[PDB]
């Protein structure tokens, strides 16, 4: 179709520090993806959202609580595949 | 030997021989009077330009032949014919002539103009072979040999430029005085002739490598060396850090032990040819790459040899990475998108980065139990050891050659402009027309003078540089990728003439078209 | 050396080759990216295509002989250049070879 | 090289060429800024004029041999030096010609800057630490850097009454007019020669 | 060797040998400045003409000499004397000159033509001894070499046609540049000359 | 005089990404400039004020509002002349 895998779904975040990658770049095809696009569910306000429309992600200022991203990549031609990841960050 | 006798004839062949081609322009050339006979001085401080625009120089009455663009010599036939059957190509041997000089001299009597044929008046002609001179050439400015062999040029003015403190002139400043270097004075008789014999510069990689710099591997076999694939072990609860090597790679190829590394890089900016993905802002200059050189700022432009974009990426260019040829109907100012010609540089995407893109990170911190490892933006890499680039490509219309400055030392002296560099390269020929006085008073003056005969010359120039060819030694299957021209019901013939007689180049052609594997 | 390194065109003839001037046309209200391009150049001269690059370059700390405008540490030693050998620490001194001050 | 690069001089006799060595004059209250310059060094070997500079640098990550030290992320390929070509991104691996770490510190080596030769029992997938041989390379600490370590600090601002001197951290490095380095180490495994590709440039062709 | 020397006589001889005639034959041209120096190409898009009438091509400044039609060798008598006891003739060589070249100029100052003689001006000349170039020749124009020895003529322009797909142009239409031949600049006091040889082309057969 | 000029006077920024550039090294001269120097007219308070006795700007944190600076160049020997800016930062 697309597929498209995330680097863990599932991470574990020491406070206090926050700055994590969420690594979508591990996603595979029988041919080029054009781009990669990331997305948010879950989780409070208050972050610096760091270029989501590429492939490694550098986030920060990461309250403790559940975030969750999603990843979807296209295909030429377009196909689109969502998987997402959480992010368990704990004290 | 005039007066009615022909100085030379007209060559315009272009012979090719098996390992060399001689490709012989004569063109019809037409000097006037500059500054009319005067060493005025040049600077800023008279228009008031911007603090990197302040200049300060002289502009002689002397003009220069600058035979300094690939089209002066070769045909769009001849150019088609080397680049798709050479992998290389380099001169060896220049030889210059000046010939059929005709000296009209023009009377503006009552506002018509009655051109008069003189024949006493001499024009005086020398090639500044022992390099005493700034060395204008190579600069990239207009005044060539047309690139259609029926166009009667205009000589450009042989002017140069200096040390200055802003519009001032410091101590060093140099001033050129031109009549104290022995020329030749030539009648409508004579004839100007030299020779020249270039450098062993290398050949100009007129290929494409067709493998990538990080695809030199055999897709099926795994390598020995072992390398770090996994820090974290999946115990399917939380971290272990367990530090797993393992073997490879035939398939995982981007974590592999290379044995090279692309070429330097220096960040242009990513721009869109398409108008709606640009930022509203001016930009350029803004957000240029430039380079502080004696307290002022220039931008790069081109810079390094560099890739222009990624794969399928043709809308973007680098902001000034990329040479911009202009085509007709192009004005000298604020020129719109279709009126020029971006050149396009993408066949050494194997070896040289891409100039909108980043050169790879670097790590900042020590990673531990503590900090996260933090890694780091390359945006401009000097070379490392074990570093190979290629050069950037020459066009038709494109510089030839370039004079590498003599100082105390330079790192791989190409042109960034493309090219060949070279120490000694051909001698700047000036030619100026002999001030010839109107009448003086009957009593002694001491002022000079402030009336000249106005005048002008023409005649005919032949330059002749032949070439040395590297015949390609392939062992490829499959057929190359090779310039032809349009085979359809078109409007007009390209390379050619108009309804009204323009020659319009249509498109920048490189010479990168065959293959060599890396 | 009599010339400057950014200055070594003729300074009458424009360039053959353009270059990106303007992002921006300016049609008197707001932002429309038409990307001008045009020729040059005679005298916007820190914008044209040049040929070769100025040498390379390793920063020191700017201090002046004048005691009234350096601040008040010491310095040296902690904004030094200096270098990791066998981890420990050098300071350059004196660098590759670049040129003391500005105009 | 049983000479370091910064350690190539007379340990007796102090130079003729002065330095600043000290930017604020101690008068026991506050600053003065009297910009005392003396000569050396003997002793303060950190700040004497050398005369050439180590090779190029780009920096690997510091990775434990000991799994307690290591950050608990996947890693690689997240914190690793690769590099873009043709929009394709490529680990550096092994790099160019750097020291494996600093004066004893034998647990820890760069991610990718090692050669890592397998051992029978060691499968062409997720091997464990003992059935590898990670080629420590630290005979060209004198002359090359450390692959884990920055190589050197740049200034970044201009400093005045008002601002202070800022310094930037050098990460990666090219090639300086003055620099020094030695190749990579060979070894009974690995390989001999390689092909020098045919391009128009190449800097110091050596694999 | 001018320019107070003539660098050629006038030969207009017809010596008839055993079995070879030389029919010498000499005129003087006039060659004007065709389309101001300009390589402009022709169509028919700008007439518009008919489906079986369009063309392409292009209109160079060169001009040239056609010596192919046999008046401008052969005079009514020696053509009699030719016809009437000859079972057939064919060409062995020829043997072409070009010389006394005159380049004048003109001055129209005020209405008022001032033809004005120069003498450091330039004639390139060039015989396409190759075959690179399209041969306009033979198909039967104007612009020869007069029947009449005392008649100045006017040379011809030439010009060529390549493929179209109508009114325009395929990618096989040739462009011919003409100064991208090694041409010979001729001053008031030099000449052109170059010899020809023909092929053993049958004898024309003139009987019934 | 010492006559200078102001990269636009009119810019446009849009929020949320407020960082602009004014570029008043277009200003010109019939010698060198000693030093360009930027002040501030109207606009409210707490911004990150970086270099202002330089040529390019770099401004940040933006309040959309009306922000007014103000470039002033000095010759050798000494020449003032005030161009200002005006920042219409709208959302």
């Amino acid at each position: 179709p697309p597929i498209a895998i995330v680097s863990p779904q599932f991470q574990e975040i020491s406070l206090p520090t926050t700055s994590t990658v969420i690594d979508g770049s591990q996603s595979t095809d029988d041919d080029k993806i054009v781009q990669y696009h990331w997305e948010e569910l879950k989780g409070p306000l208050r972050e610096e959202k760091i270029s989501e429309d590429t492939a490694i992600l550098k986030l920060s200022k990461l309250v403790p609580g559940n975030y969750t991203f999603s990843l979807t990549v296209v295909d030429s031609d377009g196909a689109t595949n969502s998987t997402t990841a959480n992010l368990t960050v704990n004290k | 030997d005039g007066v009615g006798n022909a100085s030379g004839n007209w060559h315009c062949d272009s012979t090719w021989l098996g390992d060399r081609v001689i490709t012989t322009s004569t063109r019809t050339w037409a000097l006037p009077t500059y500054n009319n006979h005067l060493y005025k001085q040049i600077s800023s401080a008279s228009t008031g330009a911007s603090n990197d625009n302040h200049y300060f120089g002289y502009s002689t009455p002397w003009g220069y032949f600058d035979f300094n663009r690939f089209h002066c010599h070769f045909s769009p036939r001849d150019w088609q014919r080397l680049i798709n059957n050479n992998w290389g190509f380099r001169p060896k041997r220049l030889n210059f002539k000046l010939f059929n000089i005709q000296v009209k001299e023009v009377t503006t009597n009552d506002g018509v103009t009655t051109i008069a044929n003189n024949l006493t008046s001499t024009v005086q002609v020398f090639s500044d072979s022992e390099y005493q001179l700034p060395y204008v050439l190579g600069s990239a400015h207009q005044g060539c040999l047309p690139p259609f062999p029926a166009d009667v040029f205009m000589i450009p003015q042989y002017g140069y430029l200096t040390l200055n403190n802003g519009s001032q002139a410091v101590g060093r400043s140099s001033f050129y005085c031109l009549e104290y270097f022995p020329s030749q004075m030539l009648r409508t008789g004579n004839n100007f002739t030299f020779s020249y014999t270039f450098e062993e510069v290398p050949f100009h990689s007129s290929y494409a490598h067709s493998q990538s710099l990080d695809r030199l591997m055999n897709p099926l076999i795994d390598q020995y060396l072992y390398y770090l694939n996994r820090t974290q072990n999946q115990s399917g609860s939380a971290q272990n850090k367990d530090l797993l090597f393992s073997r490879g790679s035939p398939a995982g190829m981007s974590v592999q032990p290379k044995n090279w590394l692309p070429g330097p890089c220096y960040r242009q900016q990513r721009v869109s040819k398409t108008k709606t993905d640009n930022n509203n802002s001016n930009f350029t200059w803004t957000g240029a790459s430039k380079y502080n050189l004696n307290g002022r700022e220039s931008i790069i432009n081109p810079g390094t040899a560099m890739a222009s974009h990624k794969d399928d990426e043709d809308k973007f260019f680098p902001m000034s990475g990329v040479m911009i040829f202009g085509k007709e109907s192009a004005g000298a100012s604020n020129t719109a998108l279709d009126n020029v010609m971006i050149t396009d540089e993408e066949e050494i995407k194997a070896t040289n980065p891409v100039a909108t893109e980043r050169f790879g990170t670097v790590a900042v911190n020590f990673q531990s139990s503590s900090t996260d490892p933090a890694t780091g933006d390359v945006h401009a890499m000097g070379a490392l050891p074990g570093m190979v680039w290629q050069d950037r490509d020459v066009y038709l219309q494109g510089p030839i050659w370039a004079k590498i400055p003599h100082t105390d030392g330079h790192f791989h002296p190409s042109p960034l402009m493309g090219g060949f560099g070279l120490k000694n390269p051909p001698p700047q020929i000036l030619i100026k027309n002999t001030p010839v006085p109107a009448n003086p008073p009957a009593e002694f003056s001491a002022t000079k003078f402030a009336s000249f005969i106005t005048q002008y010359s023409t005649g005919q120039v032949s330059v002749e540089i032949e070439w040395e060819l590297q015949k390609e030694n392939s062992k490829r299957w499959n057929p190359e990728v090779q310039y032809t021209s349009n085979y359809a019901k078109s409007a007009n013939v390209d390379f050619t003439v108009d309804n009204n007689g323009l020659y319009t180049e249509p498109r920048p052609i490189g010479t990168r078209y065959l293959t060599r594997p890396l």
